[PDB]
Order: C-alpha cells, then structure tokens, then sequence
C-alpha cells in the first residue's frame, strides 16, 4: 500500500538508483541473489523480490555496467528499455527528435507498473540536468506521467550544476530547459550539487580520496532517509504527502535543499555523543548542507525534520523551538512555527539516531541567479545554439524558459522581504 | 553494440593508423594472428574465434599498402579493406579528387555501406589524413562529401596532420592543404588539428631522445587515440561518448578546428624520480611547451577544453587542480563561456607498447581544446600562399587536370571568412 | 523446468559454434590446399618451358 | 460424442496438423506408437488410437515430410489422399481443373469417417490461404461439405499472408478467391500471420533460431487451448458452438483472432509469478496476438477468454470486468458486456495457468483493406491473369470476389463508428 | 514420386551438363561408376545395383559425345541417350533446323517418350542450349516445338549460354541468336539468360582466379541448378515445386525472359574473415555486380524475385532482411506488383565439388529475377543484327539450306515488337 515507482534516467540516475537500490536492500536485509535474509519490491515466485523500477537511457553503457556490478539480478530485463543511438548532452536530442522515439515504450512500461500496484502514492525520480539523456527524457517521462496521473505527487532528486567548475560546458542550456519544465509539473525538486559533497567528505568524514562510490552512498541513505518514517512504524509518522504539505505554502515555491545527519569519520565515532541536541547542532550548520546556497546567507520558508531512533519526543520539540526562536532573523517571521517534525522508531543499519532535515528555504535563489548568469552570458552570443536548432526547436523558448526562471526567483526574494 | 568506423587516406593517415591498430590490438589483448586467447567499438567476431578489424585503408601508391600486406599484420585485416591504386599523387590536389578519385571512391564507398551494414549502434567517423599530401587531400575531400551527402546525422572526426609552419617536407603544401581545408570546412564537424613539429620538440624535452622518427610520432598520435576512445571502449565514472565531443567544442558549425595535448609524457630515466600528481600532471597539460599544434595558447583565448581522465582518478583532487588552472592568469577564456571545462573519467590506465619510448603510469589525461590562437597557423599558412598566386607557381598543374584556374581564389577567399570569425569571437561584449 | 530449458539452449548454441568451428577448419585447409595447387602449377609450367626451349 | 473430423491440406496445413497432433498426443498421455500411457482419436484392434483426420495434397513429397517425422506413424495410411501430378502454387489449378477432378475421393473419405460417428459436431480445417492446393482445395472442399451437411458447423484456422513482405508474389490473388468462398460458406474462420509470430517468438520468448517448427508448435498450442473447454471436466465448459453464438453478431463478421498466455522467456519467467491479473495484462496486449492487426487500432466487437487449470472464478471475474471498465473505449457499447468467459479444469503439461482468447475484433479489416489495394493494383494491369484464365476460370468471378470483399470490410466501417 | 528430365542440346549443353551430373552424383553418393559405394527425382535404379541418369545428351560433331563416352563417366549413361549424327552445325541456323535435324528429331523425341513413359512424377523439362552456337540454337528451337506440340502442359525452363555483351566468340551469332529467342517465345515458360563474361567477372574478382576456364564456369553453373533443385530433391521448412517458377514469375504470357544469381561466391580467404549471415548474403544477393546474366538492374525497375536459400537458415532474419532490402529506394518495383517477392527454404547445406575453387560455407541463397532492365540486351543485340542484315551479310549460307529468308526479317522486326510489351510494362499505371 502506498507503493513507489523509481524512475531511473541518465548516467547519473543510473548510478544513484544502483546505490539507493543496494541501501535499501541493506536496510530491508535483502541479500543480492533476489530472496529474503511491497513500499518498494513487488514480489515474485519463490518469495523473490524484484524492484519496482525502471531504467533508461539511449545508450546501454551504464545499464550494462548496473547488470555487471552488485545487485545487478534484482530489475527485471523487462524495464531495461534501452535506446542504441545514444542522446549525446543536447537536450533537444533527447527530448524531441529521440523522444518521441522511445516514450512510447517507457509510457507503456510505467502504465504496466502504476496499474499493476493498488494504491499508488507519488513518484519519484533520479537524473541529473545537463546531460542530455538523464535532462531531457527524464522531464519528458515527467510530462507525460503528470499529464497522465494528476492526483498523485512527484519528486524529482535532480542534481544541478556544480558552481565552480562544470561538467559540461552547455550546461546552463540543458540546466534552463529542464528548470523551466519541472517548475511547471513537478512537486519536488530536490537539489543535490557535487561540490559540498566533496567539501563533506573533506571535512565531516576524513576520507581524503572521496570516490563516487561514496558521495552516492550519501545521497542514498538521505534519499532513503526522506521515506523511512512510512514504511516502519512510528511514534509520530509521516509520508511523501506530509512533508509535501507542510512543506511549500505556493506550488511553485517547491525547489528544497536536503541534509543528512550525523555524519563521523572513524576517529571521531568512538567520542562523540549521539543526543539529540548535537544531531540538531549538525543539521542546522551552513557546510552540513548539500547545497550551493549558505543557509545562513536567506531564510527557510519552512524546514522539516524526519528523525528515526527509540528517542524521546519532549526534547526534539524543545530542541526545534529553541534552534527556532533563537535564529529568529534566519528564518522568516511572517509564518509561525516554520519548522515541522516527525519521528519513526526503527534506525539505520549502523546508527542508533538518524535526521533527514528537507528545507523550503530562499537561499537557493542564489543557485537559479548563478544559472541564469550564465544562460545569458552564453546566449547573448547566440553561443552552441546550432545543435538546439538544428533538432526542431526555435530559440523562443529559451527566452521565455528563461523568462519563467527570472519569475520564479521574482517569488522567492519576494516573500523574503514581506514583514506581517 | 555500439561502434566506431576507421578511414585511413593517404600516406601519413596510413602509417598512423598502422601505429593505432596495433595499440589496440595490443591493449584489448588481440594477437596479430586475428586469434584472440569490449571490442564491439572496434573488431567484430568472425563467428568462431577471429577478429576482423573496421577499417577501410585508402591509397593510390600500393607502397604502404603493399607493405601492410606483407608486415606483421597480414593475417588480421580483410583481403579487400586494403584498397591500393596503382598510381602516386604527386602532391597536386587535383590527381586524387577529379582524374583518378572518381575510380576508387565508388569502391570505398560500398566497402563502408557493406561494413556499415554489419553495425547496429554506430556513432561516428574517424578519418585519419595529412593535409600536405596529394591523396590525403584530394582523396580524402571526395570521400567526405560522399559520406555527408550519404549519411548525415552520423557524427565525423577527422585527424589531421597539418604542415609545421616551419619544418618543410614538400614544397606544395600550401596550395593542396587550403584546398582540402576549404572542402573539409563544411563536412567534417570536429577537425582536430595535429601538427608533425611540436611533437619532435615534445619528444626531445621529455622522452629525451634526441633523433625521432616518424614512428614515434604515430604511436603517441595512437596513444591519444586510445585515450580518447576508450569511454565508448571501457567502463567508468563517467561515460563520454563520441557524440560528446562534437556537443560540447563547437560554438559555432564553422569554427571547429582544435588543438589537442595529452600526458603524462615521460620515458623510465625520470619516471620513477618524479612524482606525477594529479595536480601535477594537470599542470604539465596546461603548458605550452607540450600543445601538439605549434601555438602559443597564451596568444588567444580558450573556448572550449574537453579533459578526460584515465586510470586512477580521484574527483576531488581533480576539480581542485581545475579549479587552479581557472586562476591562472597565464589562461583565460572569452567571455561568452563561463562554463569552460568538461570532463570525463574512465576506470583503465595506459597500457604501453613494447618498443614505445612512453612509460607505464597509473595515470593519463588528454586534453582537447576548442581555442583562438590556432588562427594564426591559418594566417601564416595563408601568408605562403600569396607568395605563390602572385605569380601563378605550379598553377599548371593543376589547371591541367581539370579543376579551374580561379578556383584558387574562392578557397582563399573562403579562409579569409574563416579567419574574420576567428576574431569575431574574440572580442568581449 | 526453467533450469532445463536453459540448458537446453546453452547446449544447442555450444553445437552451433562447434559447426561454426568446424567450418572454419574446412576453410583453411582449402586455402592450404589451393596454395598447393598453384606452386606445384607453377613448377609444372616452368617444366612444361624447359621442355619447349630446349627442343631444338 | 462431439466428435472431430480435422481436415488439413497445403504444406501450411500439412506442417501445422504435424505439430497439432504432436501436442494433443502429449496432452492426453500418448507415445508415438499410438497407444496410451473420443473427440479426436479412434480405437483400434489391441488398444491403439488413431487420430481422426485426413491429409490431403496434390504433391506427395509433404507427405514424407510429416510421416518421418516423429509422431508420424499414427495417422492411416488409408487417409494420405496425396494426388501423384503437382499442384503449382495456382487456385485455378487446384480448384477448377487438377486439384479438382481429385474432390470425389476426399469426399469419399470424409464421409467414411463422418457416417462411422455418433454425433458429429463440426469440421475443423488448417490450410493456408494464397497456396495453390491449400487454398484451392480447402475452399472446394468447404462448399462440398458446407452444401453437405449443414447440422454440423465448420471451422478454419487459416494463415494470412505475411503484410509488411510477402512470401508468394500472387498471394493477393488466392487469399481474395478464397475469402470469397469463405464468407459464403464457413461458420467460423481464425486467421492467424506468419509475421505477428517473429515479432513474438523473438521480443517475448528471446528466441535466436526460430524454426516454422516453433511457430506451428504455437498455433498448435493456441488451437488445443481454444477447445480444451470441451474434453475436459470444467466448472463452465465451452465448445465449439457456444463460442459460435456468443461471438458474431452477424453472419459474416466471423473472423477472429487469436492470443496464447502465458509465453516467457528464461528471465522474464525468473522474475514474474502465476497470478490471473499477470496472465490478462499479457493477453489483451497487441504484441501477443497472432494476427498482425494491432486492435488498439479498433475494438473489439467481443472477445472470448477460455482459461486453464484451477482458479477462483472471482479471479476471473474482476478481471474481466476491470479490464472491460478501464480500457472503456477499446470495447464497442451497443453490445454490453461483450467480452465472454470459460473456465476449464485442466492445466497445460507443465503449468498452472493457461488463457486462450479468441477475439472477434473490428481492428482486422485493416489488413483486408490492405489486400483489397494490392489485389486492385494488380488487376488493373490484368498482371498475372492468364495463367488463372488458361483454367477455364471466367474474369466475372474475380470481380465479384473483390466486391465481395468491399462489403466485408465496409461491415467492420459500420460498426465501429456506431454508437448508442 | 517426382522428378525432371534434363536435355543438354548443343556444344555448351553437354558441357554444363558433365558438370552438373558431376555435382549431382557427387552430392547423392554415386560413384561415377553408376553404383553407390533423394536420386528417384534425377537417377533411376535398373532393377539392382546400379543408377541411371535421366538425360538426353544430342549433338551433330561427334567430339563432345565421345570425349564423355570414354572419359571418366563411360559407364554411368544408358549408350542411347548419346546422340551424335555425322556433320557439324557451323554455326548457321537452318543447319540445325531443316537439314540435318529433319529426321535426327525423331529418335530424340521417340527417346524423350521412352524416357517419359517410365518417369512417375515428372515435372518440367530443363533443356541447355548455347543459341550462339548452330545445333545448340536449331536443334533446340525445334526440340522445343516438338516437345511443346507433344505433351504441352508439361513446363519447360532453359538455361541458355546467350553471346556475351561484349567479348566475341563468333560473328554470325546475332542471326542464329535472333531465330532461336523467336522459336522460344512461347514454346518455353522460363529462360534464364546466363552470359560467359559476368561469370568471367566473378571469377576474375571473387574466386580470385586470374585465368579461369569454362571448366570453373560450368562449376558454377551445376552449382546454381542444384541450388534450385534442392527443393524437389531434399527437404526444406518452405519448398517449391518448379512449377512454382512457371507461374510466380510470368505476369504476361510473352515476356519471361529472367536472370540469376546466386551467394556467396567467395574463395576460402576472402569469406574466412567474414561473418557471412543473412543480411549480408541477401545485401549482396541482390548486387548489380554479380549477376550471372549481364545487365544494369539499377537502371531499370524489377518485376518478380524468387530466393531460395539452402543451408541452416533462421527465418527471422530471412524476413527482416527482405524487409530492409524493400526498402532501399535504388530498388524499386513497378506498379503492378507489390508483393514483388518469393522465398524458399531447403535444410541442406550446399554441398562442395571435391577439387573445386568455391568454398564452403553453411548458408546459401539463389535468386531468380524477372526484371524489366534486361530489355535493353535483347535491344543491343538486336541492334548488331541490323548492322548485318543492312547489307544481307551471310544470308546465302542461311538461304541456302531450304531456310526462307523472310524468316530473318520476321523475327528481326517481331524481335522488335516483343520491345512494345517491355518498354510498356515498365510504365505505372
Ligand atoms: N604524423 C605522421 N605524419 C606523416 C607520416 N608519414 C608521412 N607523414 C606526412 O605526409 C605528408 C606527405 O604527403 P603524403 O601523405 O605522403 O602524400 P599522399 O597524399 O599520401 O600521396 P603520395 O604523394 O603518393 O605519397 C607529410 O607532411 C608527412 O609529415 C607518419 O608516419 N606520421
Ligand atoms: N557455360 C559454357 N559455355 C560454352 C562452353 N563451350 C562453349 N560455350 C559457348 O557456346 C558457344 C559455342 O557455340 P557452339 O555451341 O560450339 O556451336 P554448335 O551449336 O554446337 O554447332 P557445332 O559446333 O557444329 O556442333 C559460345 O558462345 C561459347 O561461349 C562451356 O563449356 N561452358
Ligand atoms: N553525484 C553524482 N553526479 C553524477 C555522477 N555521474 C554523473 N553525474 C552527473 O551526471 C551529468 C551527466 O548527465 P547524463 O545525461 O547522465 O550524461 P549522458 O548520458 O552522457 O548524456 C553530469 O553533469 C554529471 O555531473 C555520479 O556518479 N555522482
Ligand atoms: N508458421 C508456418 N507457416 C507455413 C508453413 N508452411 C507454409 N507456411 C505458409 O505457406 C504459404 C505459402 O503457401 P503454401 O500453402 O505453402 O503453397 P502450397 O502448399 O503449394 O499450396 C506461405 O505464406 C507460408 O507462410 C509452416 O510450416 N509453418
Ligand atoms: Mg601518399
Ligand atoms: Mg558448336
């Protein structure tokens, strides 16, 4: 009951979804030959138990390098719909000329999973946004679902752009397009950058050579962690809706940031202290984030907390007032008691407390202002537009996708300001 | 499942591509019998056991083809994908793309259809031929056209051997290379530009030989090959394929032509002495003194840098030291491209060719870049061809073989365009 | 019954590149044996050229 | 009693009544001796069981390809009604001068294996229809005994050509002179393409070596399933006349289509499980018809799903009714409820489950309009029209045949727009 | 209880057929001795012990009948199906047609009978006839007449060495070619134009031998008609029986006139490094290239293509790759046939000639195409006629054995009418 599809998507997504497929078989103690030693798996002859997800890309490298790795016999063959022309960082390529090609498919396998659960709750979604496959299939399976299943919620686990230095050099483009799109059927988009993962691993874990086995390992657990207080039993419990409705007062105002709590090296594990007062010393510090946006330099809309550990409840309440009307000028006054809790009873496999901190908050407009800099300092110059022309598309979308971007920071700062 | 097709045109595109399949027979682990003890890019299983390699070799002079027939790698190549003439070009364009290109083209032109045919997920062309030649130009130009106007979407990467401003081996290079530049303009989307001098000096500053040959130079053009096939070859953090590269390094259809570099380039007195950091070897990348092409890049401005990593690669250390070299005040790119490195990863160090003065390293990144200085090697090449149409020199012999006196013009005057966007680019807003 | 019918496949595919294979023997030995015929083609010629010269 | 008198004929008919036999003699526990270990063998002196039907060609060469082969010795040699000339691929041929002067002896045969019966029920013929002898010799025989004896009824599993390429060159020719002999006199005909079954035999078995064996061995297997309601015990039984009665509406549209479940591969059979709501989510899919017309391209006039082994008619029920309800607007209205089902008590050898659907659908006319452009391309020119002519055939036929066809056709036009 | 009855008429018509019943016994296991160390649809047991070919072997220079009745095969023939006379034909039609024939058809055609009256299924007839030739061309043409006013709705194929475009091997050939394609317009319902310098082509290129003879030619030859046979004589998954052909193939009654081909014809080497599966094998199949007949087939419009393949053969494959070759838009059909194909299967294998240049592989297609293109070598032949019968060249040899020569100009001019049917069916509707 209240099931989930995990829609894959591009080389970023594919590898995400192996990591968070490999925590929850962690979590669920589900070994990878496929048995046991219906939120997510669904369950097959001989108590196996397949994964509710699809893959997808239009090129079969990463798939086959997920069906090489570990737990690559857990998705079943027939939701590896996979294209051989590849899509190649054009998001026109992949979302009007290959599109077209390979979402019927994608839809007709989806419609045989969503029709195959009883009581579908949301979606949820693992891509990236410059890269061509992962951008521009992922924002149109999202179209076409949205447009085909309007109750139910979506979520979209989107990595943006580092800041700094790129991946690729037409990423803003890619980055405009797939903003402009989700911002308009998409109930989450929860952002995830690489750089403050490089500076967590740096300075919250010791781990001097950080691999992205690791940085997807920590968007596993807090992917994981989003859900956890639904399909275990909780003091307080919660679901995708909960926070989806504590969380943004304006439909378009649902861009959030994440956190993860607590996070120690090997050294450090032995003395520091799990209480609920330093996991919230964590999840309320600016390099603790996974965002390029220094919490301390905006406000939070609202913040959620989910929590997991037989803990007490009389100190978490006491702990969020306090970290509430202390920080008054850091949040936002307008609406009271901006910051929403909830509290599960099982934790992770290694811990004994843990915190998925989600925040609706206005720093991240210094993301989408960084963004639309670059869109205009590389379109003003009519710079790599050959190819997103040259695969049907005029440029006026651009400018009014770009247009609707300048708006939606036009909110944010807005309600920063508003005093009542 | 997916694919790439080799073309060698010409003398020097032949001998380098002797050098590229021997390094890929030899990294893969193919024997030169064909038996064998990923290569779905490359080779294709013959049903049971041998290997045949994708490739078509063009050339007039049966010479080089003769003795790739009779080498070591008699066995491997199909019978009929070496394709030889009977008759030299001579180093005037004319000879191999208007009396003789019309004979065998046809004949490379069904060659590719029915080795097309046999592929599924192909993706692109790499080309392989030295502009200054007669049949690399001529040749080469004709079977361009006929593969733009037969497949189209298909992506194509030529790998040019463009003359040394300096070191001279003919004395026609400039016209039957504006020639083939003017055809390829148009039909080749990524032209990387791969000069024969820089190279010598590279291979005296840090192989520390003093007398190269030829062959050297063929095996590190094979070695940047190698490393830039290898993400379609192998496995990795980040995947790149070729349709990448034409995606990210051209700015604008007709600018295009980019200098490449690769590293680490050292041979085994010092390899063990230095240390070779990540840091390190992205710096040595960066330095002019090691541009294949023979440009300073400080004299432009950079617009596009592709930089893929193999071996052991750590992320973090990788975006610092990019992050360095975006402080560099020795570097700097245009304006209108504030996102200007892109970068891949892959999970395979280097494997080194016996007899290769290259040494074994963990470690190894070619960079490619999409700049503006490379210009001027256009302007100074450009500068000898005055000096010829203004007194009609060797004129003649081209006249006389069909292609029309005045043509020389449009082509010059066509590079003369080129050259105006070279400085449309690199003025600030 | 799903183990079975692998194996089944597994070995009828086994059969069909044991046929590839051997086919592939039957084919270098008649290049072999074509390489013979014309060296031993080109003695006979040379000795047939002796015999009309040296008839005088 | 309900007897079966299975008549074959043409090298399709030959091949598909080879494979045909061998699967009943599995389902009922036999060995190729013919003796086990009334519907459709005989007994015989010591024991034995001899199959019920006759073999008909006019070239003797197929009949050494069925006797051969395994399963082979049971048919009589009383009944190889093989004529010694040649049939030459030609209607005119064998329907009018050479593989017509030959009907009296398979009428003689016929009516020896019909009088010597208690209660005969129907005719169940398998031949294909652009070959020479096949068609030819299958239509004559059809009006002789439709003409004959009308208690009875009469039923054809006939292949169609293959659309997109052909495998004769005057296919279009024969196919529209036997339709014009089928409409006339037949009681119910299946049609089934040897083109469908690639695209099966290869995206849902991942089949690599395909052999007509394989693909007769399905249409085998979909014949047994579609009257294996009758023979055997069933909490609601079907036959031959109860799927006569509840599917056409009207005395001409009675050309169905046919659908096996379940077909899987070696993985896809790992990860799926047996469950009625699996077996109709692969039955009503186009990609599991063997007819090459995807019905999503009409509806269905009635569909009638004749299940297998053991399960709870409930099972059945909501399915039906959830399947018929959701995909509202692929099922035509003025019928109600116009799909039909039965459920037998007998798995297949060596399941659990097993579903036949035979669908009488307003989505095939397509493929007769298909026919009713290459048949009227190749008149024009009277292409090919002699050598039907050098057999006393008159031209006028041919014309009412293709105009019969058109009003076929334009019956599937009517209906499918009518609305109530 | 099926079978053929071959005749070999003419010089050209005994040689392919030594080469045919070599293939023929050697693939059935018969010794050439007659006796063996699927034959009741070409030999015939005497009772016990030994075969017997079902042939006609007619000529008028005894040479060829004798160099087979001592050569290896003279104890496999019944003595009285060798019919030699005592003059020679010399190349002139009306030598082989109203002199010498006169009275020698009788014995042929009281042979044909006797032969006849023992087979059981027999199906068609499958003649051989150089036209180029004198008894080959007359004796045939009336063979062809008698048998056709004897029996009648029996077929009758033909597979005729007609004068190559080009290379020349008599002068008078366009006369005696011309009368005997007249005499077989209607008395013959398949003709399969096979032409000496296609095959020379093939042979020169493919087979890689560079001085080939017509002892490799007529390999080839034996090698198609076996393909064909293959489906009366073993078993297939789909099987035609001839009169398949007679009826598949001939939309008008007058026009027939078809060509061959067949794949792969490649040496050991040249298909060693080949993966050779379908797709390929139909993608060449259909090659202008090489065709056994002489023609441009992408400068004219098909009619009908019948393919069977031979060999372990998947029909998934056979289907897609028909499909993509209907694709191709240099290969069209006309208008009035859309279902322009027709496909066979037989499970055997092709079978190897022990000390034959092909080489053997697993599958194998032969096609048989009913084109429009061909049209224009009747025209170019035709147009050779005319530059002789400009000035009646050689017409006293003609006239001078009771042939009337109005005849000539009859055929030459109804030759020519036979042109308003090809150049009209090759316009759409
Ligand atoms: N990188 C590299 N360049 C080569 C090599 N061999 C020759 N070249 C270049 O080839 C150019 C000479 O023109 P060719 O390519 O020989 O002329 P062609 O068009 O092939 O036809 P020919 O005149 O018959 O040789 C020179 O610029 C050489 O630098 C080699 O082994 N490696
Ligand atoms: N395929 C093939 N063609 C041949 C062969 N021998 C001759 N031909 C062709 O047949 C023609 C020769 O004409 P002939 O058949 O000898 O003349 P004829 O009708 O037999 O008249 P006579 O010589 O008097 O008996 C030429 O076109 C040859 O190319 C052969 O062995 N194989
Ligand atoms: N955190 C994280 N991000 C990744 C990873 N791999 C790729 N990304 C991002 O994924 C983007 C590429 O998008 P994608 O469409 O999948 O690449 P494409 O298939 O070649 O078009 C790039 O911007 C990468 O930065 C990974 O392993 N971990
Ligand atoms: N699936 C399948 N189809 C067959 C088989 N044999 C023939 N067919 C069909 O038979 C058609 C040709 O007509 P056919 O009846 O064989 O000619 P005839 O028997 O000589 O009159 C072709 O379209 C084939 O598809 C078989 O064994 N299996
Ligand atoms: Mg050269
Ligand atoms: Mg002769």
């Amino acid at each position: 009951m209240r099931e989930i599809v995990h829609i894959q998507g591009g080389q970023c997504g594919n590898q995400i979804g192996a990591k968070f497929w490999e925590v929850i078989s962690d979590e669920h103690g589900i070994d990878p030959t496929g048995t046991y030693h219906n939120v997510y798996y669904n369950e097959a002859t001989g108590g196996r138990y397949v994964p509710r997800a699809i893959l997808m890309d239009l090129e079969p490298g990463t798939m086959d390098s997920v069906r090489a790795g570990p737990f690559g016999q857990l998705f079943r063959p027939d939701n590896f719909v996979f294209g051989q022309t590849g899509a190649g960082n054009n998001w026109a390529k992949g979302h009007y000329t290959e599109g077209a090609e390979l979402i019927d498919s994608v839809l007709d396998v989806v419609r045989k999973e969503a029709e195959g659960c009883d009581c579908l709750q949301g979606f949820q979604i693992t891509h990236s946004l410059g890269g061509g496959t992962g951008s521009g299939m992922g924002t149109l399976l999202i179209s076409k679902v949205r447009e085909e299943y309007p109750d139910r919620i979506m979520e979209t686990f989107s990595v943006v752009p580092s800041p700094k230095v790129s991946d690729t050099v037409v990423e803003p483009y890619n980055a405009t397009l797939s903003v402009h799109q989700l911002v308009e059927n998409a109930d989450e988009c929860m952002v995830i950058d690489n750089e403050a993962l490089y500076d967590i691993c740096f300075r919250t874990l010791k781990l001097t050579t950080p691999t992205y086995g690791d940085l997807n390992h920590l968007v596993s657990a807090a992917m994981s962690g989003v859900t956890c207080c639904l399909r275990f039993p909780g003091q307080l419990n919660s679901d995708l809706r909960k926070l989806a409705v504590n969380l943004i007062p304006f439909p378009r105002l649902h861009f959030f940031m994440i956190g993860f709590a607590p996070l120690t090296s090997r050294g450090s594990q032995q003395y520091r202290a799990l209480t609920v007062p330093e996991l919230t010393q964590q999840m309320f510090d600016a390099k603790n984030m996974m965002c390029a946006a220094d919490p301390r330099h905006g406000r939070y809309l609202t913040a959620s907390a989910l929590f997991r550990g037989r803990m007490s409840t009389k100190e978490v309440d006491e702990q969020m007032l306090n970290v509430q009307n202390k920080n008054s000028s850091y949040f936002v006054e307008w609406i009271p008691n901006n910051i929403k809790s909830s509290i599960c009873d099982i934790p992770p496999k290694g811990l004994k407390m843990a915190v998925t901190f989600v925040g609706n908050s206005t720093a991240i407009q210094e993301m989408f202002k960084r963004v639309a800099e670059q869109f205009t300092a590389m379109f003003r110059r009519k710079a790599f537009l050959h190819w997103y022309t040259g695969e049907g598309m005029d440029e006026m979308e651009f400018t009014e996708a770009e247009s609707n971007m300048n708006d939606l920071v036009s909110e944010y700062q807005q309600y920063q300001d508003a005093t009542a | 499942m997916r694919e790439v097709i080799s073309i060698h045109v010409g003398q020097g595109g032949i001998q380098v591509g002797n050098a590229c399949w021997e390094l890929f027979c030899l990294e893969h682990g193919i024997q030169p019998d064909g038996q064998m003890p990923a290569f779905n890019t490359f080779f294709s299983e013959t049903g049971a056991g041998k290997h045949v390699p994708r490739a078509v070799f063009l050339d007039l002079e049966p010479t080089v083809i003769d003795e790739v027939r009779t080498g070591t790698y008699r066995q491997l190549f199909h019978p009929e994908q070496l394709i030889s003439g009977k008759e030299d070009a001579a180093n005037n364009f004319a000879r191999g793309h208007y009396t003789i290109g019309k004979e065998i083209v046809d004949l490379c032109l069904d060659r590719i259809r029915k080795l097309a045919d046999n592929c599924t997920g192909l993706q692109g062309f790499l080309v392989f031929n030295s502009v200054g030649g007669g049949t690399g130009s001529g040749l080469g130009s004709l079977l361009l056209e006929r593969l733009s106007v037969d497949y189209g979407k298909k992506s194509k990467l030529g790998f040019t051997i463009y003359p040394s401003p300096q070191v001279s081996t003919a004395v026609v290079e400039p016209y039957n290379s504006i020639l083939s530049t003017h055809s390829l303009l148009e039909h080749t989307d990524v032209a990387v530009m791969l000069d024969n001098e820089a190279i010598y000096d590279i291979c005296r500053r840090n192989l520390d030989i003093e007398r190269p040959t030829y062959t050297n130079l063929n095996r590190l053009i094979a070695q940047v090959i190698s490393s830039l096939t290898a993400s379609l070859r192998f496995d990795g953090a980040l995947n790149v394929d070729i349709t990448e590269f034409q995606t990210n390094l051209v700015p604008y259809p007709r600018i295009h032509f980019m200098l490449s570099s690769y590293a680490p380039i050292i041979s085994a007195e010092k390899a063990y002495h230095e240390q070779l950091s990540v840091a390190e070897i992205t710096n040595s990348a960066f330095e002019p003194a090691n541009m294949m092409a023979k440009c300073d890049p400080r004299h432009g401005k950079y617009m596009a840098c592709s930089m893929m990593y193999r071996g052991d690669v750590v992320p973090k250390d990788v975006n610092a030291s990019i992050a360095t070299i975006k402080t560099k005040r020795t570097i700097q790119f245009v304006d209108w491209c504030p996102t200007g490195f892109k970068v891949g990863i892959n999970y395979q160090p280097p494997t080194v060719v016996p007899g290769g003065d290259l040494a074994k390293v963990m470690r190894a990144v070619c960079m490619i870049s999409n700049s503006t200085a490379i210009a001027e090697v256009f302007s100074r090449l450009d500068h000898k061809f005055d000096l010829m149409y203004a007194k009609r020199a060797f004129v003649h012999w081209y006249v006389g073989e069909g292609m029309e006196e005045g043509e020389f013009s449009e082509a010059r005057e066509d590079l003369a365009a080129l050259e105006k966007d070279y400085e449309e680019v690199g003025i600030e807003t | 019954i799903n183990m079975m019918r692998g194996d089944l496949e597994d070995n009828l595919n086994q059969k069909r590149r044991n046929w590839e294979k051997n086919t592939k023997e039957f084919n270098i030995q008649q290049r072999n044996e074509k390489l013979d015929y014309e060296r031993s083609s080109h003695l006979d010629n040379q000795a047939q050229n002796q015999y009309h010269i040296t008839y005088c």
